[PDB]
RNA sequence: UUGACAUUGUGAAGAGACAUAGUUUCUUUACUUAUUCAAUGAAGCGGAGCUGGAAUUCAUUUUCCACGUUCUAGCAUUCAAGGUCCCAUUCGGGGCUGAUCCGGGUUGAAGACAUUGUCAGGUGG
RNA sequence: GAUGGGGAAGCUCCGUUUCAAAGGCCUGACAGGCCACCAUCGAAAGGGAAUCCGGUUAAGAUUCCGGAACCUGG
């Protein structure tokens, strides 16, 4: 964990994300030490005091350097975005969602996965999502995920051929290599 | 070595009268004594005329042609010290005296380097320090 | 005095009134530190006939411990938690 | 020999604003004029105030800090504090 | 007035910095007064028996003000007014050879706990007074009871630093008054009558009831809306 | 791994036993003060109020909604300018608004179960 | 690896900014106002302010001597 830039998290649930929405911008997307999927170095002004505040998201796929996120609650449907899911239909593909609102996110992080919200309980607000695992659950609305899947699908497909890039893999996270 | 020394000399106030102000003074000492103060004030008057062109210059041009030692305080400025030649005689009870002591030495305090200048100035509050009511007023039913 | 209807009031520790107090200052004692200072007792008479005489030098601390036995769980801990406390 | 931290030394050790002053002295202005009056001592000016005051020519005082040093071992002080508790 | 323009800003919701507003609702107060604060809440809300809040129903401005105005006569003699008293009665005792007794008698109240509740059950008072603020209440609570027992006019005060003002300490939590020059016997005779006239009927109607029934707003507003819808 | 004691609160009904009336057996929900979990430089929680709008009015609003930001790799900070009224001129000091009013519950989840302290079954290198 | 704090019968332990009243200013007439951390230790091979030559002794020199430059802080 010597080179690991920042958890992969969220912003937290504000007045600006509870009663409205927020323009925040990516600066560079970088490579992270040792994770299937990249991050992204994403910047927002902090509303009580006058800085730019930096925040460290997960790379969505389709999201490029000099873009704009508008986000909070009252944001267009649009890719790279976020959202508690109460606003959007069913269908809406998320990813790096929450399981409680303000955790900034244990769900569906990992590179080119992604879940599928199919259902909605309004009243008494919750939302129903698919897992990647394909397990049914039931989830409150104000608790957020991010739009699109996780950039890097197809990371698995390729083979190694050799000892010595698994080594170089995991020299990374831990040393759980060799295995008996 | 430092307590020991003389303070330093800010716009610089005179111990020694004009002696133009001098109960009959001689009529020289008087003439010249007004022509100063004549010559201060018509400088101030004439800057203040030179506002005054200023301002009227610029309320024209708004309306002509289109459109689509320290503390920001000196001394305290002097005040006049004079009596005019009608009111001037021999038969001292005549005599009514003029100028504010307390404004002069003031001066000198200023003046000598061993007080800043400054205001006496009255209160001041930044935010409204909220009135609300008890809880047991609030409660009494 | 008021020693014995203090006394005989005390002794009383399943009233209403009582278990109000005693769920009072549980969770006020709770809530400060574990060992602490207060600078008058709860118990005036029962502190007075002990040995306390409320004057200059006389002290009390009040303190806490959990409760159960001797984890290492069924050793008893011959320490009395008084003793301990 | 461990870089020296500009802003440290001569002008900016010797001269001190009122403001600094009292807070080392911790009283009040008022008897932070009485004493300076009775013991007298006046302000100064220096002949560079914005390296004195770390950019600022923010117009201001300054008392030659060795008069403090003096002024904190002075017998009145006691006795204005003791009017503070007699009042 | 030309030159010089209004901006106004738009704090918005998210365009612009927000300036600085009251969040004395908001702050990490510190320890000690978040549990103060809390206390007097919980001793609220909390369904508080009838032994207490016998407490908590008490006199009114001009009752309380004509009874300290009465008790501020007779103090007790500070020892400024003891010293002379001694310094005068050793010349007298010297010279006179009285039993140190030429020294007038005093009319004074009586004013510790032990002496009070030892003077009741003799039935040596008139009027004693009691404060409601000692959250060592077990030291107070037996003392409406027993006076009413002993038939003795008590009345609970409100404030015991009040109380301590006419005796020359911080804190007393009792007054009494058992012996008065004649020249207010009408005035504390009375005082009797309004007394008793706010609390003998009260008395039914403190016991009967437990106090700190109450809830906060929120909780209020959820139940009064809950009452509206339904 | 299951059951028991206490922690352990307040509620409304039903069935009841007792002196119209308080004392406790259960079934139901319904709640917050205890306790538990989490986060935040403990910043916008809850209520009411304006403005406008659907709203269909069975009179008057029963009501319910919104209540300053979206093509664009920028910038916003010196109690904020402006308006308004005092001051004592002056170089500017102060109040109200601009920025609605009230509570205090920091914000949610959970809540008499959890849990914690102590006891008794099945299993069991 | 301290302190806060909490456990531990206890020697001492978990933890390193967190259930903390942690610290200092800036004008300006004792009153107003702003800021937000958290200790500290750990590299003679990592980062890092700046120097060369010649001569010299029995023995050392980017150290002394002779000459000539540089850095920092006043």
């Amino acid at each position: 964990t010597r080179l690991r830039q920042g958890a992969a998290k969220l912003r937290t649930l504000d007045y600006a994300e509870r009663h409205g929405y927020i323009r925040g911008i990516v600066k560079q997307i970088v490579h992270d030490s040792g994770r299937g999927a990249p991050l992204a170095k994403v910047v927002f002004r902090d509303p009580y005091k006058y800085r730019l505040r930096e925040e460290i998201f997960i790379a969505n796929e389709g999201v490029h350097t000099g873009q704009f996120i508008y986000a909070g609650k009252k944001a267009s449907l649009n890719v790279g975005n976020v959202l508690p899911l109460g606003s959007v239909p069913e269908g809406t593909i998320v990813s790096n969602v929450e399981e409680k609102p303000g955790d900034r996110g244990a769900l569906a992080r990992a590179s080119g996965n992604y879940v599928i919200i199919i259902g909605h309980n309004p009243d008494e607000n919750k939302t129903r999502v698919r897992l990647p695992s394909g397990a049914k659950k039931v989830i409150s609305s104000d608790a957020r995920g991010v739009i699109g899947v996780i950039a890097g699908g197809g990371r698995v497909d390729k083979p190694l051929l050799k000892a010595g890039r698994a080594f170089h893999k995991y020299r990374l996270k831990r040393n759980s290599w060799p295995k008996t | 070595s430092t307590l020991d020394i003389e303070p330093i000399a800010v716009k610089e106030f005179t111990e020694i009268p004009h002696a133009g102000k001098s109960y009959n003074p001689n009529n020289k000492a008087w003439s010249e004594l007004i022509n100063k103060e004549y010559k201060e004030e018509k400088a101030r008057e004439d800057e203040r005329i030179a506002l005054e062109k200023y301002k009227e210059r610029i309320r024209h041009l708004m309306e002509t042609l289109d459109d689509n030692l320290g503390t920001k305080y000196s001394v305290i400025d002097e005040r006049l010290e004079i009596k005019f030649s009608d009111e001037l005689s021999d038969s001292l009870r005549k005599l009514k005296p003029e100028g504010n002591l307390l404004y002069d030495t003031v001066r000198k305090l200023q003046s000598s380097g061993k007080v800043e200048t400054r205001v006496p100035v009255r209160k001041g509050r930044k935010y409204k320090q909220k009135i609300t009511e008890k809880w047991t007023h609030k409660d009494f039913k | 005095g008021a020693y014995k209807y203090l006394e005989e009031l005390q002794r009383k520790k399943q009233s209403d009134v009582l278990r109000f107090l005693q769920r009072v200052r549980v969770w006020e004692y709770r809530q400060k530190n574990v060992i602490h200072r207060a600078a008058r007792p709860t118990r005036p008479d029962k502190a007075r006939r002990l040995g306390y005489k409320a004057k200059q030098g006389f002290v009390i601390y009040r303190v806490r411990v959990r409760r159960g036995n001797r984890k290492r769980n069924e050793l008893k801990y011959q320490r009395s938690l008084r003793a301990t406390a | 020999m461990r870089i020296k931290k500009k802003n440290t030394r001569g002008n900016a050790r010797n001269f001190i604003t009122r403001s600094q002053a009292v807070r080392k002295l911790q009283v009040s202005l008022a008897d932070f004029r009485r004493l300076c009056i009775f013991k007298g001592i006046y302000p100064r000016e220096p002949r560079n105030k914005k390296k004195a005051n770390k950019g600022s020519t923010a117009p201001t005082t300054f008392y030659y800090a060795k008069d403090i040093q003096y002024l904190m071992h002075e017998p009145v002080l006691a006795k204005f504090r003791e009017h503070k508790t007699f009042a | 007035n030309p030159l010089t323009h209004s901006t106004p800003k738009n704090f918005g919701i998210g365009q612009a910095v927000q300036p600085k507003r009251n969040l004395s609702r908001y702050v990490k107060w510190p320890e000690y007064v978040r549990v103060q604060r809390q206390k007097k809440i919980l001793s609220i809300r909390l369904k508080v028996p009838p032994t207490i809040a016998q407490f908590q129903y008490t006199l009114d401005r001009n009752t309380a003000a004509e009874t300290f105005k009465l008790f501020n006569k007779y103090r007790p003699e500070t020892a400024a007014e003891k010293k002379e008293r001694l310094t005068k009665e050793a010349a007298a005792v010297a010279e006179g050879k009285s039993k140190q007794d030429a020294s007038p008698k005093p009319y004074a109240v009586k004013y510790g706990l032990n002496h009070v509740v030892a003077l009741i059950e003799n039935k040596k008072a008139k009027l004693v007074l009691i404060a409601n603020d000692v959250d060592p209440i077990e030291l107070v609570v037996f003392l409406p009871a027993l006076c009413k027992k002993m038939g003795v006019p008590y009345a609970i005060v409100k404030g015991k630093a009040r109380l301590g003002t006419l005796v020359n300490q911080k804190t007393s939590a009792v007054a009494a008054l058992t012996e008065v020059r004649a020249e207010d016997e009408a005035a504390l005779a009375k005082l009797v009558s309004t007394i008793d006239a706010n609390f003998a009927d009260k008395y039914d109607e403190v016991k009967k009831h437990w106090g700190g029934g109450i809830l906060g707003n929120k909780a209020q507003a959820k139940m009064d809306k809950r009452a509206k819808n339904s």
